[PDB]
């Protein structure tokens, strides 16, 4: 499977993983 | 950047949660 | 943005998240 | 299962990590 994290995919996947409280780019 | 490590390469959950807060 | 995971979106958060030693459905 | 739960529904971080190992 393609383990990439890209555009839309990574604001996704750091928006699951940092919840709450978000992230910062 | 996060781009590099994250989409160019593939980084893993705890890298990614480098990126947090 | 789309916080849904599905499909091959749904598999590759399972196994950034579960890592190591992956996952079950 | 996981597809109601996380792609129907939106999931979080833990109800994810339920479904691993």
């Amino acid at each position: 499977v393609n383990q990439h994290l890209c555009g839309s995919h990574l604001v996704e996947a750091l928006y699951l993983v940092c919840g709450e409280r978000g992230f910062f780019p | 950047g996060i781009v590099e490590q994250c989409c160019t390469s593939i980084c893993s959950l705890y890298q990614l949660e480098n990126y947090c807060n």
